[PDB]
Order: structure tokens, then sequence, then C-alpha cells
RNA sequence: GCUUGAGUCUCGUAGAGGGGGGUAGAAUUCCAGGUGUAGCGGUGAAAUGCGUAGAGAUCUGGAGGAAUACCGGUGGCGAAGGCGGCCCCCUGGACGAAGACUGACGCUCAGGUGCGAAAGCGUGGGGAGCAAACAGGAUUAGAUACCCUGGUAGUCCACGCCGUAAACGAUGUCGACUUGGAGGUUGUGCCCUUGAGGCGUGGCUUCCGGAGCUAACGCGUUAAGUCGACCGCCUGGGGAGUA
């Protein structure tokens, strides 16, 4: 469930430093890692609707954050989407 | 449930039966589940219990007794 | 998986095919094959003894190792195979010494699982153990009636028995029909249920589909004549008789069990 | 008659009837008497007096067994549940210990809907 | 009105059955917090401890076993 | 790697064997880089109710700190052992070495 | 550009939140056996029903399905429906402390999508108890009802369909302000834990009530009060929420 050591890697890889944990690049990548990890949880059991809404919240949360970054700076937006492998 | 009153009893003195239920749960599941009325009869149980407590702290009238 | 076919033509609208992707699509293991000639219900006297048998696609018999007497040598499952002679799929396993055998494929099995037989095998589906070494309450299949007989209970696809009790040298089982049966504890059985549990969800669709299964058309007794069937007759669909077999034995409820030597092993009949 | 020493007196005091059965310590019954077997048919079957007279008619026909001390098993609410054991103490027996054996379920099977 | 580990703080354990016998009656039933005066936080933890001791046969479910 | 609290009862006929399972199960945990914290054997004590047969079984407390893949295979060894009666495993809660 | 909006991380807290898999006890039912005898059961009363083929009662052993007494509390969680024995795994949501970071990324939302009590439907199982339908016995002038004895579907499981409730605090969502008291639950700060504490600060929630509002009942800091943003809905009753 996106443990502490998993979150420490993403902040040090996408952010400017270890303290830049709130940037849009970090937040989108942080949500994407939880989405991909929760894919295997929802690959099975076919009925966990309560947690699926929690997944659907961060799916829309990523969408709102990505649209803000696209409107703010296209160069950082285009660099982020190729780094995560999304935006069909 | 269990009572002895070892030697000097000469009488039942079986208040340990009514100390837990001895009638309460057996005359409650012998019929009438509804899956519903336990919610309704318990909402009104504490609704009247708190008004007997509300008038327990609001009985300060003279009443001339 | 279960697949519904599109109504492109009559005889196809009501077809559901059970296609199973991991079945090996190539030719089977040739050294474990031999001929299997059709009989058509005929016997040594050449007369049809079992009706509605004849025709059908040619099928070669596959030697399935039911006994599972290779003890102490682990076997790795190579691939799943289609067996035309049985309702279930068969697993081709490769032993550690280079010997290949066909076994009845259990429910949970893929191409790569390691199985072993004997007495020292662990509690795993596909492993064969004597029933005094199998815990009571577990589900087993390929059950033997006699020590070394080979395994005769719960061999169809999806069928299984349950070890209900184990008292002394006899083990009481719950057969798939719902019959309590006692057998020798020296007998072996394979853990788990038999695979291909989607078999009974298959609908044939057409008359021909049953025709190439080896099954011939079945004629109703009412449609027959009094010289042919005990029902026979009828000037405008008249029956007026108790339902019986074509040889006079009453059907629709008549206990034909008369054995008197295996009844000691039966505890409770089916319901 | 076997001349038994002790025993257990099971009481099945249901809503409509009271069944008093005196067994031994191993649960083998030695005799019984019910409120509906002691006359009292109809509304007089479910009353503490009919349970009281059920113990008096259970005081005999035992036992020949020669019971001196016994345990009382009370089951069900009953119209009595106290008169049937008061008469058992006054019948010439020694009431050693009493326990409740009411089959109280822990939310098992579903109760019926009857008697609206 | 009495108090328990809400003041003398320790975590609820399912093994020290000496303290758990004070919160069950002679029939093995769990005494409510309205009698012992325990807080709801530890009453829920106590309920799990009683159920756990019942599972490990350290405390009886009832006296009719 | 999580803490655990394993408590299991053994059949009284194998209570002369109650040390024998200790080195087999702890070496399975320590063989998978698992830390042992307690070996609290309570002995053969009275049961509250008869469990599947006569009472007065033997208790063993383990309270180990082990990964997931070794605890569930140890649970399966409790399943297929007729001596083991009614085993259970608890939360992590930073496994302690107290409460005898 | 900036930070009081919103959001992320760090350390913790509570919870029947959800899904999957095992396991424990009581109880009901059924089977076999032992003891044991004329009633058992049911009702306002009675009968259908069960029983001398030996019932009811009691004990022992076994097989099954369902649900978790006590805890249990206008207690808690979830957007709603709803969720409670215990344990293993996965996982969602909420709250608190003091810091760090992004820098308005916010609110609502026709269409659309997803979830969605119970009953019911399709396929395959299961079926203890309960129980529509149905039968018999009662009541009644009549009783295809209320009562009793039974009893099928269903209630249970796996995957889909149905999208309907008095789906209701009958009160849409988000945001700001406006006397108070008495409690519950869950964090946290300070002081002496100097003694079942004292003084504050947050989230949720229950009751009573000031101003204000309302046709009144009543709501009343979780407003039906004072203001802003957006969506949906109503234009007398029947017809009819029908064709």
């Amino acid at each position: 469930s996106l443990s502490t050591e998993a979150t420490a890697k993403i902040v040090s890889e996408f952010g400017r430093d270890a303290n830049d944990t709130g940037s849009t690049e970090v937040q989108v990548a942080l949500l994407t890692a939880q989405i991909n990890h929760l894919q295997g949880h929802f690959a099975e059991h076919k009925k966990d609707h309560h947690s699926r809404r929690g997944l659907l919240r961060m799916v829309s949360q990523r969408r709102k954050l990505l649209d803000y970054l696209k409107r703010k700076d296209v160069a950082r937006y285009t660099q982020l989407i190729e780094r995560l492998g999304l935006r069909r | 449930i269990k009572v002895r009153e070892n030697e000097p009893f000469d009488v039942a003195l079986r208040r340990f039966k009514r100390s837990c239920e001895k009638a309460g749960v057996l005359a409650e599941v012998r019929r009438r589940e509804f899956y519903e009325k336990p919610t309704t009869e318990r909402k009104r149980a504490k609704a009247s219990a708190v008004k007997r407590h509300a008038k327990k702290l609001a009985r300060e009238n003279a009443r001339r007794t | 998986a279960v697949v519904k076919c599109k109504p492109t033509s009559p005889g196809r609208r009501h077809v559901v095919k059970v296609v199973n992707p991991e079945l090996h699509k190539g030719k089977p293991f040739a050294p474990l094959l031999e001929k299997n000639s059709k009989s058509g219900g005929r016997n040594n006297n050449g007369r049809i003894t079992t009706r509605h048998i004849g025709g059908g696609h040619k099928q070669a018999y596959r030697i399935v190792d039911f006994k599972r007497n290779k003890d102490g040598i682990p076997a790795v499952v190579e691939r799943l195979e289609y067996d035309p002679n049985r309702s279930a799929n068969i697993a081709l396993v490769l032993y550690k010494d280079g010997e290949r055998r066909y076994i009845l494929a259990p429910k949970g099995l893929k191409a790569g699982d390691q199985i072993q037989s004997g007495v020292d095998a662990a509690i795993k589906p596909g492993n064969t153990l004597p029933m005094r070494n199998i815990p009571v309450g577990s589900t087993v299949h390929n059950v033997e009636m006699k020590p070394g007989k080979g395994g005769q209970l719960a061999r169809s696809a999806g069928t299984y028995v349950q070890i209900v009790a184990r008292d002394g040298a006899y083990v009481t089982l719950r057969l798939r029909s719902g019959e309590m049966r006692k057998v020798e504890a020296d007998c072996r059985a394979t853990l788990g249920e038999v695979g291909n549990a989607e078999h009974m969800l298959r609908v044939l669709g057409k008359a021909g589909a049953a025709r190439w299964r080896g099954v011939r058309p079945t004629v109703r007794g009412t449609a027959m004549n009094p010289v042919d069937h005990p029902h026979g007759g009828g000037e405008g669909r008249n029956f007026g008789k108790h339902p019986v077999t074509p040889w006079g034995v009453q059907t629709k409820g008549k206990k034909t069990r008369s054995n008197k030597r295996t009844d000691k092993f039966i505890v409770r009949r089916r319901s | 008659r076997k001349q038994v020493s002790d025993g257990v007196a099971h009481i099945h005091a249901s809503f409509n009837n009271t069944i008093v059965t005196i067994t031994d310590r191993q649960g083998n019954a030695l005799g019984w008497a019910t409120a509906g077997g002691s006359g009292f048919r109809g509304s007089r079957k479910s009353t503490p007096f009919a349970a009281q007279v059920a113990a008096e008619r259970c005081a005999d026909a035992v036992k020949e067994y020669g019971i001196k001390n016994l345990e009382v098993m009370v089951k069900g609410p009953g119209p009595g549940r106290e008169s049937t054991i008061r008469a058992l103490n006054a019948a010439g027996f020694r009431i050693t210990n009493i326990t409740d054996v009411t089959p109280i379920p822990h939310n098992g099977c579903r109760p019926p809907k009857k008697r609206r | 009105f009495c108090r328990f580990t809400a003041e003398g703080v320790q975590e609820i354990d399912y093994k020290d059955i000496a303290t758990l016998k004070n919160y069950i009656t002679e029939s093995g039933k769990i005494v409510p917090s309205r009698i012992t005066g325990t807080r709801a936080k530890y009453q829920r933890q106590l309920a799990r401890a009683i159920k756990r001791a019942r599972y490990l046969s350290l405390l009886p479910y009832t006296d009719r076993h | 790697m999580r803490h655990y609290e394993i408590v299991f009862m053994v059949h009284p006929d194998q209570s002369e064997q109650v040390p024998g399972m200790i080195e087999r199960y702890t070496a399975a945990i320590t063989g998978a880089e698992g830390k042992i914290h307690r070996l609290e054997d309570w002995g053969r004590r009275q049961l509250a109710y008869p469990i599947n047969k006569l009472h007065k079984a033997h208790y063993v407390l383990m309270n180990v700190e082990a990964p997931q893949e070794v605890i569930d295979e140890l649970e399966t060894t409790f399943r297929f052992n007729d001596a083991v009666i009614r085993s259970m495993v608890m939360r992590t809660k930073h496994a302690v070495t107290e409460a005898s």
C-alpha cells in the first residue's frame, strides 16, 4: 500500500530534493505507483467496490493534477507522461 | 445458573438464575425476529429513558407535599 | 472457459463450446497410444446389447496411469492433453528418471507443477497417498476399491469424494452420488478434485453433435408397436400403461440392486 | 429395580406443559410423570400446581429404585419451575445441587413468525 | 464507577486470565461496562480478550460444556 | 518482516514430545532469517472445555518475528499434525517477551 | 508571484469499511444406539399432526446448513444501500501532533458512468431452522385471513440480470458567519501521575434550548437562521405517475 520506502524513492527521483514531496510531478507519480500496485489487487476478487471508489478517487485526482500541469507548463507535462507511460 | 447453598438452605434462594436472565433471552428468541423491531424498540427505549432522566434533574418544583 | 456461439445458422444458435486454451494442440504422446476399435453395442454373439451406440469419430485410446505406483520419484507436469475416451483432461507428467505417463488432471494444475506419489508425498493436489496418510475431511479423487486395484471412484470431470471417517482398517467416504461407502485403508487416492469442471455446462446444439459422440437416436416406446415395445400401440397417442423397460422390467422407480456381497461395505444408500 | 443410590431429576417445563423425568447419574431414565398425564387437560395443564402434582406422581414408581439424593435439571421457563422442585424437596428426597440446562442458542436458527 | 487500565495504563492482554475472570460472571458472560465502569476503549479490547481466551480454552464459553 | 504471536496446543500423548516440535519449528523460522523471541512453555494445564476428546492439554507460546511465507507454511504443518490442536497466530504489536 | 482554499510526505490513533481463506462455541434439525413409559405437541379452548411399529423425556456417538447470546452502548465505520464470534492475507476511507513541499491544482455538474435494501430472474450447488404458494385442522352467518399442524419456491453459496423502497435526519452538494448548556466517542498540548485528576485545543455524534425563521408543529452553530456558487424538482385534485 505504497510503503514508506516506496514513497522515499519517488520523492527523491521526481522532486528537486528530498523535501519537495508536494510537487505536481511527485504527486502524479505517487498516485500512479499506487494505481499500478492496486491493479493486481483489482486483477483479483472482482467485487471490492468500496476500495475501488478509493482507487477511482485518485484516478480523478491524478487527472485533475495532470490537467493543471498541462495548462501550467507543457514541457514538464510532456516529460512526465512519457516517464510514467500513460495519457493514451 | 449454578447454586448450592451447601448445608443450611432448606429453601431454593435461587436468585442467581434471575441474576443473568432465566427468562429474558429465551422469551425473546422463541419468536418475533423482524430483523427490524429490535432497531425500533431500542431507539424509543433510550428516548423514554432519557426523558425519565431529564425529569429526574428537572423535578425541582415546590409541589407542596 | 464457457463461450456462447452466435446464431449464424440453425444448429449453431444453441451451441456452447467449452474451449480450454492450455490444452496442447499438437499430436499426443505416441508411445502411450494404441488402437481402440468401435463396438457399436455388439458383443461376442454379434447382437446389440447396449442400444443407441454406433458411428462417431474415430478415437485412439490413451494409457492413463491410474495405479500411480511410481513411489518416491517426483514427476513434473509437461502439458495438458485432450482425452477423447474420457470426460476429463489428462496430464502428461515427466518423472525424474525420464519416464512419461498420463494421469487424470486435477482441478488446480498447470504445465510445470511437480507431483509425486507413494506414502511420503506431501498434502498437495495431484499427489497420491493411502487414506490412512490423508487427513480426514480432505477432498480426494481417483479412489481405489482394493489394494493395488488401480482407482475406480471419482474419475469423471469435476467429480470428487470426501473422507468422512477413518475407523480402523476401513475408511468411510462420501461418494459423488451421495452414498456412504467403506473401503480398505490400504487403497490409494489422488488429492483434489478432477479438472475440467465446466464439462456439464456444454450443450451439444444439434442432432449431429450427439451423432458423432457415438450415440444413436433413441426411439420412444409410445412411438413403437406392441410387438416391439411393451408400451407400443396407440390410435392417436394412447399410453394407458405403467412405464416399463422394453423387456418388461418396471422403470420410474424400481430398486434393481441385488448383490448381497458388497452390501457390507455400504453404510447409507444415496438419496 | 436394581436399588440405585443416587440419580438426576430432569425437569422439562415448557410453556404449555411440564415434564419431570428422574434419571440416574448416567442419564438412564428411571421413571417420569407429566402435568398432562396427571389429569389437568387444557388451561390447567400449564399451571405451577400441575407441575407440583407431576413431581408427587414422580415421587412414587422410583421407590423401588430407592433414591435418597438427587440433582435437579431445570429446563424451559414453565408455568412452575419452582413448585415442581418445592414438592420434590418435600417428597422425601435430598436436593444436592441445581443447575439451569435451558438450551439458549447463540443466535443460531431463525425463530418463527407465529401468534400474531 | 470502578476504574481499570484507563488510569493504571497497560495494554489489554489475552493471556493474563487472572484479571479477565473479574470481568466475566459465573456463567461466563461478559459483564457490561455500565457495571464495572470501564471505558469504551478498553471494553472493546477486553471483549476481544475474552473471546480469545474462550478460543484458547483459557476461559469457558459457558458452564454447560 | 512482521511480528507474530503463535500459540498452539498439543495432544497429551505427545506431551513427552513437546520439546521435539520446538527445535523443528524455530529452525524453520530462523532458517528463513526469522528472529525468535519467546519459548514460553506453560506445560500441561486444565482446559475450560473438552476439545474433541478428553481435557487437560499442553500449551506452548512462541511469539515470533517472521516473514509471511514462513508463517503460513508453519500453519499448514499445524493442520496435518494430529498432535497439534487448535493453533492460532496474532498481530505484530512489536512482539514482547513478558506476561508469563 | 503569495498563502489563510485545495493537495502531498513524515509519526501515530480508532473503527461491524470492503474482498478473499480458514477456524471456535452454543443452539435447532436429522441418523444410530442405550435407559425408560403413556401420552407428546398445540390453543382462549379444541382438532389436524406425532405415539404401544413404541413417541415425549434423558444420555452417548455421528452428519449437515444458517447465524454469531454475553460484550452491545440515539456506540463506531462507510458517499449511500449497508456492515457486527475469532484468526490469516490484500486493501479503502477518516482523525490528531508538529514540521516540510506544490502553489488556486477549487466548487458544482445536464448528458454519461459506477455503486445501489429486500423481493424476483438466468446457470450450477446447497438446504438445518424459518417460510410465500398449497394442504389439513380450527374461528366465523360466511373466512380461499388473523390461530394451529405441516410444507414448495425463496431465505445460503459462485457468476451475471433486475436498478426498484416510507432508498427518510421526508431537509441536495460546497463555503463563511451567528447566544449556550448537558453528555457520548476518538486524538493531542500544558500542569503535580503529586490522589478514581485540573486547565485547553481538534474530528464525529445525542438531547434540551437563546436570537432568528416558519402557517404552526417545530429547526435552532451537524439550522428549516443570516449570505454566496451550481444542479435537480413543483405549478389545484382525480384521471395518472396511466396509455
